[PDB]
This record gives C-alpha cells, structure tokens and sequence, in this order.
C-alpha cells in the first residue's frame, strides 16, 4: 500500500504485473521484457514516470538462448545467441525521459531497473557483462551484508551510479550542499576500506588520530546512515532533505574533528579521538539517533531545525574543547 | 657441549654476574666476559663482541645499553637468533626500550 | 607466464579445477599457520616488553645490592675477576614448537662450581651472599628474556617465509590456474561450436539430397 | 506409494513419459483428490539422456555438452508441476534426484535444475567413504523455503534457531578441524576442543541415522539440542536468549 | 589348468572365447558383445554361474560411433550415437541371477565384467558415463598408483560396489567379522587421504599420535593388504579366509594402538607411535608378511593358525607395553 | 644501397615485390603466394640465392577458408579446409638449395620466410601448427617482449632451428669459437629460465652466488645482445663478426665471474656478485654499450679492437679484484 492524499491505497491501482513462471512458453519468457517495456512506454506517452523492474534479465536471456537453439542458430560467446548484446542494448535504450508525442505538451519517462543474476557473483557471463556495460547504475546488493544485518544490503563499494554528473544541475539548485557532502562520504568509506588492511597487520591503535577519526566516523555512517530499518515507521521512507541533513551533520562532525586534531597535533594539549569521544558522547549519540526523526510526526521544518540544532551543539562542544 | 653465558659491562656489573656464576676461562685461557675499562676503546669492544657472536658455545650474551650503542654497527649485522644478545641497564647509564637490536623487528610497539 | 600449457579438454578442465581447489586449500592452511605464528609472535613481543620492564627494576636492585656489598666487604671486584676457573651456571639448548616451526629456548643449569666461596669469609659474609642471591635472580630473569628473544627472532623469520608463500599462492599460482581454466573453457566452447557447424552443414546437405531425390 | 519403474533397458521414450505419468497422477491425487503428494523423480540425469536420445532421433543439432537446447523448458515442464494452488487443500512436493556426471555442478543437468528448483541437498563422497549414512553434506545443501516450512505451529518454536546454530557450529568445527592439523591438538584452546567434540557428535548422532531409523522433526530437534548443550549458552550466539532460556536446560 | 576333484583340468573345458581383433569389420566388432552375452545366457539357462568378460566396451562404442557416422545419424556428445546408453544398458542388463525357464528347477547366473578404456583416463568419456549409469560395480583406475607401480591400481576412493547391502546377509552367516573390518578399513583410508594433504602442504610436525597411527596403519593396509602381485606363487589368488584374516589382524592392531594412546593420553607415561613401532616392530613386520602365506601349500587351518598367532602376539605386545 | 665492386647500388635493383594488401580481392592472396614462389624459383634457376618473404601465410589460409566456405566444403579445425596442410607443405617444399636445370652447372637457392599471424596470439592455431610441422626454423615471437619493446621479440625458449648441425661445418672454420659460445649462451638462458620460477615464488634471497651471476649475465645478454633496435644506425645491421665478438665478451665475463666466485666461495674473503657489481660498474656498462658500435661509422677493425680492449679491461679488473 501507499499513501496518496493522506489515504492508504493499494499499489495495484498503479502497478501492472507481467508475471510468468519457468514452464510457461519460452516465447512468453522472451517476450515478457518487450511486453513490459511496451506497457511502460505506453504509460510514459501520457506523461507519467514508469518504473519498469525486470526481475531476471538473466532468465529472459536464457529464454532467448533457448529460442535461438530451437531455431538452430550459431552459438556465440558462451552459448548465448549472436545478438544477445544487441537485444539488451535495444531494450535498455527504450528507457529515458521523453518529450511525449502528441499535442498536449507532456513529459514522461521509463526507468528500467533490470536485475541480473551472475552465477555465484561471476560478473563475466555475457548477460551480466552486457548488462553492466549497458546500464548506468548498479546497486550491487550483497548477501554478506544481509547476514551482517546491514539493511539495505547495498555493498557501497561495487555499487556505482554514472548519473552523478547529470544530477549536478538539480542538486546545485535544490540541495546545493549535497554534492561535496556525497564526495566526502564516499572518500570516508574508501579510507576505511584502506585502513581495514592496515589494522590487520599492525592493529587499530597504530593508526594516526586522523585515521581513527576516519574509522569512527565511517562506523557512524555505516551503522546510522547507510543502514536503515525499513520495517519501522520513522525511517521506512527517508525524504531527501532528511538524508542531506543527516549527511551534513555527520560530515560537519568529520570536518570539526579533523580540524581539532590537525590544529593541535603540534601543541602540548594534543586532542585525540579518545578525548573527542569522551567529551562529545552526547553529540555522537544524537548523531546516531538522528535516524529516529519521523517525517509523519515531526514536520519537515522541525526535522531541519533539529538537525541544525545538532550542528550548533556539535559546534559548541568542539569550540569549548579547542 | 652445553652453552655458556657471556658478559660485556662495567667492572661492577661483571663482578655481579661472575658472583652469579657465569665466568669461566676456556681451554685457551680466554674468559667469556670483558670489563669495559676506560682503556678499552670502541674497536676492541666490538672485536670482543664479534668474538662472542662467532664462537658457538657462547649462547647468551649480555651488554649494557650504552656499550651496545657504541657497538651498534655490529648489532645491526647480527641477524641470527641463537647467539641471543640482551641489552641491559646499568648503574653507569640507564636502559631504555627504544632502538634495541631485537626490538627493531617490532613495528606495533607504539 | 599466464597459462599452465595444459591442452584444453574436459579431462584437462577437471585436472585444473582440482589443482585450483588444492592451491586454495594450501593457501588457507598456510594463512591459518601464519595467523597462529603471528599470534604467538605478538604474545612473545608483549612478554618480552613486560620482562624488559621487570629487568629495569631487578637489575637496579642488583646494582644496589652490589653497592651494599662493597660498603661492607671492600672492593672485591678484582678478586672476583681473577678467581674465574669454571662457570657455575651453564645453558642447555631446549626445543619449543609452534605450528611446525621450532623455537630455541634455554635451560638454566647449575654445575655447583662456586669458586667465589669464602670470598666473604672475614668481612663480606651475608652482604656478599645476598649479592650472589640477587644476581642469581637476575640471571634467571635474563635467561628467560633470552629464551623469549631467540624464539622471537626465529618466529619472525618463519612468519615472513609463510607470508611470502601465501602471497605467492594467491598472486601467482592461483591466478595462473584461473587463467588456464578460463582458456580451457573458451577452447571447449570452440570445440563444441565447430562440431555444431559441421553437423549443421551435414544436415543442410542431407536436406539438399532429399530434395534432389524428387 | 505409487511406484513407476523405467528399467535401464526399457525404451528411452518410455523413460521420457515416466515422469509425466508420475506427475499427472500427482496432479490428480493432489489437486483433485486433495492430498499432499511428494513426487520423487530418481535419476533426472538418466531422464536427460533419454531426452538427448529422442532429440537426436528427431535429428536436432546438439546444444551445450550434447544436450538439447530446450532442456531448460523440458526440465521446467516436469519440475513446475508442483506447488500449492488456490482453494485446494492438496499440494505437490518434488525431490528430483540428480547423478551429476563427473561431479561437475556446472553440468547442464544440475545447472538448469538449480535454476528451476528451489534448493539443493548434496550427497557427499567424503562422508560416504567415511561410512556416514546418510552422507548429506549440510554445508553446501540449501532449502530456500525452509523459513516457511518451519516455525511456530508448523514444527516448533525453536526450529530456525537450532538449525542456524547447528550450521554455524558445524562450519566452525570444520574450520577448527582444518586448523588442528596445522597447530596440533595440544595448542588448541578449549573452545576449539568443544567445537571438535560437537563436530564429532554431530556427524555421529545427528547426520548419521541408519536407513530404518525414522525421526520425527521433534526428535531431530531434541538431538540438535543435545548437541548444542555441548557448548555453554554464551557461545550459542545465533539463538536468542528467549529461546535459550526455554529450551537449553535439561 | 585348474583343480577339480583332485585332478588338474584345463580351463578350456569350461571356457569359450569370442575373438575380435581390432582390424576385423566394424559390424563384427559390434556383434561380438552380443554373441558373447548370448552364449553366457545359454549356459546360464542350464544352471551354471557363467562369468563373462567384455574386453573393450570402449571399442564397442567406437564401433557404434563409426556405424552411426556411416549411417549419417546425428551424434551426441563426442560423436557417439545418442543411443549409446540404451545399447550399453540392453547389453549389461542381460546379467543377473535367474530362475531359469523349464521345469527342472535350477538357478544360473551371468556376471558381466566390462572393460572401459577412456581417452587419457577421462572420467567424463561418454561410454564411461553410460557405463556408470548401469553397472553396479566400478573398479576405477588410479594413474598415480599405476605410475608408482602399485598393483592392483584400483582407486579405492572413487571405485564402488553397490552389492554390499546385498552381501551383508552372506557375510553375517559365513564371515561374520568382515563387515566392521571393511567399514574400518574404508574409514582409515579416507582418514589417510585427508591427512596426507596437510602432511604435504604443511608438514608432519604437528600431527597427533592418533594421526600418526592412522597414517602408519593406513600405509600398512595400502602396501600389504591392497597390494597383490598376481604373478607370484602365493598371491595369484587370495582366498577370502586369507583376506578377512589379514584385514582382521591389521584392524585389530589399529584398534589396540588407538586404545594404547587413548588410555595414556593426559597421563605421565604417554604412549606414542614412536614407542609402539619400536616396542613391537616384529609385530609390524609379521603383519606385513601375512600376505606371503600360501594357500596352495599352507593349509587353510595353517594360515588361520598363523593369523591367530599374530593376534595373540599383538595382544601380548600391547598388554606388555601397557 | 649496397656496395658492389666498390660502387653503391640500391637494393631495389635486386628486390622484387608482390603486393596483395588486406583489402584487395581475397582470392588473389593465393595467387600472390604462388607468384612470389615462382619468381623466386626463376631467379634460383639463374643460379642466384633468392629469398622469399611471405608477409603472412595466415592471410592466405584465411583466403582458402573463405573460398571453402563459399564452396560449402566440410572444414578441418577452426573452419580451415582439410587440404590446408597440403597447400602449406607444397608451398614450403619449393625452398631447398638446388642444382639448377640446364647445361651450365649452376647452384641456386630459394629461402622462404613465412610470417604467421595466429589469431589470438596462440600457436595452437591450425595454420601455425601445420606451418611448424612443415618448416625447419621457427622464430616464435612473444607479445610480452614486444610490449616491453624487447625487439626483436623472438622468444628464445621455444624458438628453434634444425640447421644448427648442418651449419657447424661452416662455423667451425669461419667463426670457430662461435659454436661453444652459442652452446654456453643457450645453457645460461635455460638456467635463468629454471631460476625464474624459484625466484618468483621464493624471492632472490635463496639464490646461490653462481646463480646470481647466471641471472645477471642472462639479463646482460637479453638487454644487450638479444634485443636489437632495428631502426637505428648502430643496430639496424649487426654483422656476424660483431655478433660473435659481443657474445664472446659477455660469455667471457660469465666465465671469469663464475671462476672468481667459485675459487673464493670457500675462502673467508668471499667474492660475491655484489662485490663484482660494485667494482665493475664501468665494465658492466661497457658490456651494455657494446651494441651501440656502428659497423659503418666504426670500421670492422675498430669494433674488433674495442671488443678486445674491453676483454683486456675485464681481465685486468678481475685480476685486480681477486
């Protein structure tokens, strides 16, 4: 169900399912993607935005290979037909935001979220290789994160999105501060990915204070920003103003801790992550609890005000320490 | 057959270890120890250290920290385990943990 | 070089897959061996430092006891340095084992040839006996230290060797076998493609002959 | 039991129509007579060989590894004649049995069967040689819908937790058994000894069953708890305290 | 020649050979197996326990392949006709124990031993796979043993016999003790296989005493039980009483050695393989020499007495060590 | 230009070209090959020692493949016609030195150098497999040397020449020492190949002192005798006197280095490759700069004198070092 105009409505009022199992005719499985994308194109033509989710393009590709074998066509790379790549390209190409046909000026779009199934994580098989060469985003779910209870299970290292440049025009207008914030968050995650190897060889304490800040802020982000308890009301849906405010507060903490450590590493009263943790435990707890603000009980204005307050209190604590 | 103990250090320290029971005059009438008198210079001190290091029966070698520092360029060359060198304090100069020949191998000791 | 130079086949594929699993098993075994050796090495590092701290005070006590001895007995250092004879304390090379590595350790052993007996007969007496006793304490401490340090160096070399072997397995042997397996799979696909094309041509020609029969 | 036998010297076309007779009877009994049917199709590798023979008789050019290109659809036409249906109490459960040639899990038969079915139960040569029966290696075996099969009102409250804990302890036991040859028993910690004892008693009491020893799921769970009582509660880290306090004692 | 009723008689009084040299016509090569099996069936129908030796089902499959190619049929994998499995099955399944037709009640049998010769020892050769799909016993080859010149070269880890369940009732009546001895021999051999990988990949230093016992007794079983030079006067044929006695002694030795080390574990006088070998090296040598007892000139009772004497000596040696 | 009778003449006067480039009609590649060999046979009949360079026989093999496909013939491996081996054999077989026809007794030759362009850079290719079954010299080239710019990219381990015996009759009276020089050079390179695997998996620490010299002199031969930049005045042409002199200097360095190490390995004052490297930086660089000598700017006399002078310098320095 979904909330539209304050009322709970079933999503089947806006969803259409092209559903078929493995014993359904092979021509149906191969034509499933095309029927779905043609329905999505039809609804796009009316100026709607249509999310088309193909659950297994790998199984569509296996249906394609089966039809090719029944036609007795020459087998190409790893058994798939001579035209698997061309077909995937001409299919994914049908996505995109369009100025719709016809007189009433309209804009629609079809967004294809086509999932792919690599055998045991092997991205090399033709379907996965062409899919990852033809798509522009890859969300890279991960069973290991699922077991670690990191929900969503997005791996945030193999994942990527090539639309970041196209969205500068939008972020610089509506969420002006988000782009550098995102860059710094990605850098922090990469830095922890690097430090995890060092910590194996020489242990955690060997790290500089800057690297301790990196490790602990990255822990904060992973546990209380990327991880998300979707089953609970407060953050099942995270409005982007809330997301950008969360990341702003966390990266402000990063900048302030980095400044405090860097400007006092040369002094007698050298500040350390231990001192920061002991002094600003309250601020760390509030940052970790930032998840709990509920847009349905706290208004957008209240959430923004509370995050600004957290920023101010963090500023005051860092200023009193420095 | 069994291993000995060898000492380099002040007259006082050598007297202490000898009373402990380390000293012996070998078949050549060469002691397994040396007192570092002011007449003994760096070259002879390191000659004796090298002698202890080569001779197979010496075993465990004791050296005070300052004398080890004066001997350092041989302690860096010493790279086999059994002739165990121990850098030890003294009333002459204290011991410190930093820059010990064996502790060179430790990188996690902050 | 990149490939093992085994010629593609299904038997070759089976052999190479078995060899890949063997290489990975050896990698994991040697990696656990390395972890065990490194754990013991770090433990010996900690114990080495604690024993160094303990020396930092036991040797000070020994020097102060010597000071007390000189205050009463006079300067006996020359008598001690002269009356050497044979060593009362000797060492025996004893064996210790970690994983498969051998760690040399030292037995502290007594011969009983205390030549410095009677050296305090008239004055030194109890003060010099206490000096002897305290330096016996110090000798026990330092022989423990030497045991630790010998084990420490031997473990360091063994750990470096094991890490080098693990790195070799996971950077040369395993990649080589994986490249060979990929090449074998490609060439088997080529065999099947060639056979398919031959059979397709043959079926085409059979169809042509059947048509010509009419 | 309704038993269909297609001997190795019976016609391969009869082998082709054997599973379809079996599953037609299963559909009749389940979706018309309303009873829960378990369909056990033995040697789908042999069925695939019969399919290959009939395909070649049609004079069709072979596909991957010699099997027909449409083997996916055919295996699916057999397998997917299963599952519960709307408004009918009956159901059909399937246990295809595969002789993987050369033990190659990538072989088309097991590969397409893995794509079409919902799990796998591995039978292991090492266990078989060790004379453990049934030699079902639990580590690579998987049942995707076990979470629906088990639970309160179906088997018992503690089933999922006992299963996860047994699997985790078994994995750690195998890891420790590998480490034991590297470091030697005298160097192991007491936790490693507990894990090795659990591994031994798990393969001897839980896995090893004997062909005519029938265990209700309650009895299997009681055996699982007898095994998990080897460890103290604190090392049963995958069982909630809510379940430990209730089932661990005794 | 063979002994019957105290008189040496030629085996050609009870043998028949269907010879087919490789250069004879392919059709005759194909019909050779059917002629052989038909003769075996004929002599089965009389009440005789005919054995039959097909000397190359690999070359029989070659004949089928060639004939199919000439007929212009579509082959299966590796060019074999798709009905190769059907043909091999219709051939093998003519074996078995039967109650013959006709009124004078009798029970013959036909026992088919079929040779396979895959290229390069390919366990995936289509003829070999089809054979494994049918045969109840597979005495697989081990090229490592062949190149070590350990004969027989049976790969006791992948060779199998499904007739053990049926033969347990016979063993329970005639050779009661043999079933547990067989079980424990297989266990020991698998344990050695598992241990040797660590012994070679890492080293023998870390092994426990029970591991040393397993390795050494498994070497004893491999060298002195599963090795049989068939050209020797004493081991061209090994009666089952000799086989079961040998294995009984070796397995009892394993049991008592394990008992010693288990009894003396966590105790001052810890026993080891290094003490067992030295204390009773004579026992090990006699266990190794059990094979040399010759049924032809040593009576059954004499060999049984020798093996009982070895059991007595083993018990005495272990009891004295303990 | 080449000097004839003291007069410079352009080699185009003795070169003829047959060009069927890649995009000119495919069927004509076969005609190009045959026309080239026929022109060569003509000038061989004159009594000349002709040389034919077939710039790629794989292109002719592909032409045969394409014509065969248009003919709908049954293919050999990878689509080539069954007669590809016969075509290549009949083409290469026209190469021998001959006693030409006709009355004035004449002797000529037609050398053949057929480049092969194996698809994918592997020599399992059917064309290369056949060509190596036919030809007598194989100058296998390595892409991994070409990438490093180790030109000529001849792979000295797999390449071979079956004329090394027929040629010794000439070598042992024109360039006497060259046969043992070549034998020792190939032994050096094979020893270094054997050491490569051990060094890669164990590191250089385990190498013996003679093994270090083998490695380093092999590197010297690779960098400064084998690789030859054909597009420079000094190494576009490397006379055989220059080649044998260079190899003599390098092999003589190898001999003296091994003598010095072996005669002092038992001493307390051991000579080590490090001591040699530190003492002889000038000599090693002179051995590396031997290649730069220009045969036309520096006469044969000057080059031979300089190589002898370097030999004298090496001997002086060895005597002054040991």
């Amino acid at each position: 169900t979904m909330e539209v105009d304050g009322k709970v409505e079933s999503i089947m009022k806006r969803t259409a399912l092209v559903a078929n199992t493995s014993n359904m005719p092979v021509a149906a499985r191969e034509a499933s993607i095309y029927t779905g994308i043609t329905l999505s194109e039809y609804f796009r033509d009316m100026g709607y935005h249509v999310s088309m989710m193909a659950d297994s393009t790998s199984r569509w590709a296996e249906a394609l290979r089966e039809i090719s074998g029944r036609l007795a066509e020459m087998p190409a790379d790893s058994g798939y037909p001579a035209y698997l790549g061309a077909r995937l390209a001409s299919f994914y190409e049908r996505a995109g935001r369009v100025k719709c046909l016809g007189n009433p000026e309209r804009e629609g779009s079809v967004s294809i979220v086509g999932a792919v199934s690599p055998p045991g994580g092997d991205f090399s098989d033709p379907v996965t290789s062409a899919t990852l060469g033809i798509v522009q985003v890859f969300w890279g779910l991960d069973k290991k994160l699922a077991q670690r209870k990191h929900f969503p299970s997005v791996n945030w290292l193999i994942s990527y999105s090539k639309y970041m440049r196209a969205l500068d025009e939008y972020y610089d207008k509506h969420f002006t501060e988000f782009v550098p914030l995102r860059t710094k968050a990605k850098e922090i995650l990469q830095e922890e990915e690097d430090l995890a190897e060092i910590v194996q060889l020489v242990g955690k304490a060997s790290l500089a204070e800057t690297d301790k800040i990196t490790l602990e802020v990255a822990k904060l982000i992973k546990d209380d920003f990327l991880q998300q308890n979707g089953y609970t009301p407060y953050d099942r849906f995270c409005p982007f103003y809330k997301t950008v405010g969360m990341l702003s507060n966390m990266i402000s903490f990063y900048d302030m801790a980095r400044r405090a450590v860097e400007t006092t590493a040369q002094s007698d009263n050298k500040i350390t992550w231990s001192i920061i943790r002991e002094h600003m435990g309250e601020i760390l707890y509030k940052l970790s609890s930032m998840k709990f603000k509920d847009p349905v009980k706290d208004g957008e204005a209240k959430i923004k005000a509370d995050y600004a307050q957290l920023l101010e209190d963090m500023q005051n604590a860092f200023r009193s320490l420095e | 057959r069994g291993k000995l103990i060898a000492v380099i250090g002040d007259e006082d320290t050598v007297t202490g270890f000898l009373l402990g029971g380390i000293g012996e005059l070998n078949k050549n009438r060469h002691p397994n120890f040396l007192v570092v008198e002011k007449d003994t210079t760096i070259n002879e001190i390191e000659d004796t250290f090298r002698q202890f290091l080569n001779r197979d029966d010496i075993g465990i070698i004791l050296i005070n920290q300052y004398i080890a520092e004066m001997v350092r360029h041989a302690l860096d060359a010493h790279q086999r385990s059994i002739p165990a060198v121990l850098e030890i304090p003294s009333k002459e100069h204290p011991y410190d943990a930093a820059k010990d020949s064996i502790l060179r191998r430790a990188k996690g000791m902050f | 070089k990149d490939r093992i130079e085994i010629f593609p086949s299904r038997m070759a594929q089976t052999i190479m897959k078995a060899r890949l699993k063997g290489a990975q098993t050896g990698r994991n075994l040697l990696k656990k061996k390395s972890d065990a050796l490194t754990l013991r090495f770090r433990q010996i590092l900690k114990k080495i430092i604690e024993t160094k701290m303990l020396m930092g005070e036991v040797m000070r006590e020994a020097a102060f006891s010597l000071a007390e001895a000189k205050f009463t007995a006079g300067d006996f250092s020359t008598t001690v340095i002269q009356n050497v004879n044979k060593a009362q304390v000797k060492i025996r090379a004893k064996k210790d084992n970690v994983a498969g590595v051998t760690l040399p350790v030292f037995e502290h052993y007594h011969e009983g040839t205390d030549s410095y007996e009677l050296t305090g007969l008239a004055r030194g007496g109890e003060q010099l006996a206490k000096l002897k006793r305290n330096y016996a304490k110090a000798v026990e401490l330092l022989v423990e230290l030497a045991s630790l340090q010998t084990s420490f160096v031997t473990l360091d070399e063994a750990i470096k060797i094991t890490n080098r072997r693990v790195n070799a397995i996971e950077h040369v042997i395993i990649p080589r076998i994986e490249r060979t397996l990929a090449y074998i799979i490609t060439e088997l696909d080529e065999r099947e493609r060639e056979e398919f094309y031959r059979l397709k041509k043959i079926q085409e020609k059979k169809k042509i002959i059947k048509e010509k029969s009419e | 039991v309704c038993l269909f036998l297609n001997l190795a010297n019976d016609p391969t076309i009869e082998r082709i129509i054997t599973p379809r007779l079996a599953l037609t009877t299963a559909e009749f009994l389940a979706y018309q007579c309303e009873k829960h049917v378990l369909v056990i199709l033995t040697d789908m590798s042999s069925y695939a060989e019969a399919l290959r023979e009939v395909s070649a008789a049609r004079e069709e050019v072979p596909g991957r590894r010699g099997f027909p290109g449409y083997m996916y659809t055919d295996l699916a036409t057999i397998y997917e004649r299963a599952g519960r249906v709307e408004g009918r109490n009956g159901s059909i459960t399937q246990i295809p049995i595969l002789t993987m040639p050369n033990d190659d899990i990538t072989h088309p038969i097991p590969d397409l069967t893995g794509y079409i079915t919902e799990g796998q139960i591995y039978v292991d040569r090492q266990l078989h040689n060790r004379q453990i029966y049934p030699p079902i290696n639990v580590l690579p075996s998987l049942s995707r819908l076990m979470k629906s099969a088990i639970g309160e009102g179906m088997t018992r409250k503690d089933h999922a937790d006992v299963s996860n804990q047994l699997y985790a302890c078994y994995a750690i036991g195998k890891d420790v058994q590998a480490m034991k040859a590297v470091v030697g028993e005298e160097a192991l910690t007491s936790d490693d000894l507990l894990y090795l004892e659990f591994l031994q008693k798990f393969e001897k009491n839980f896995i090893t069953q004997g062909p005519y020893e029938n265990r209700t799921v309650y009895e299997t769970l009681d055996i699982g708890w007898q095994l998990l009582r080897i460890f103290p509660k604190e090392m049963l880290k995958r069982i909630p305290q809510s379940t430990l306090s209730e089932f661990y004692p005794r």
